[PDB]
């Protein structure tokens, strides 16, 4: 009996296919997600400034209530 | 396809052909003949006669 090296294929790994597809990201939805983060970003931030407003007036204050110094 | 060597036409072949000559295009068929070179590798594990060596 003849034995040689055998031939198997099975699946054939699949003769070039493409792997590269879009995901996540679509085009106008990242937008939505990106200029809305901005949108919220000041609004958060303004409300934090007009609150530094109740700190900066008393503190100022002091200066005026104090003519001892 | 031109000129076989050792059984060659036989075997199904993909060559990636361009359209600009600059040097992003002449590395997108370089990787294109990766892909399309398996294809042979599998016809050679299909086709294989035993024999003298």
């Amino acid at each position: 009996x003849x034995x040689x090296x055998x031939x198997x294929x099975x699946x054939x790994x699949x003769x070039x296919x493409x792997x590269x597809x879009x995901x996540x990201x679509x085009g106008y939805s990242m937008f939505a997600v990106g200029i809305g983060a901005l949108l919220f970003g000041y609004w958060s931030m303004m409300k934090w400034n007009r609150e530094r407003r109740r700190l900066q007036i008393e503190d100022f204050e002091a200066r005026i209530a104090l003519m001892p110094l | 396809k031109t000129q076989p060597y050792d059984v060659y036409d036989q075997v199904e072949f993909d060559v990636p052909i361009g359209s600009r000559g600059d040097c992003y295009d002449r590395y997108l068929c370089r990787v294109e003949e990766m892909r399309q070179s398996i294809r042979i590798i599998s016809q050679c594990l299909n086709k294989m006669p035993p024999g003298e060596i």
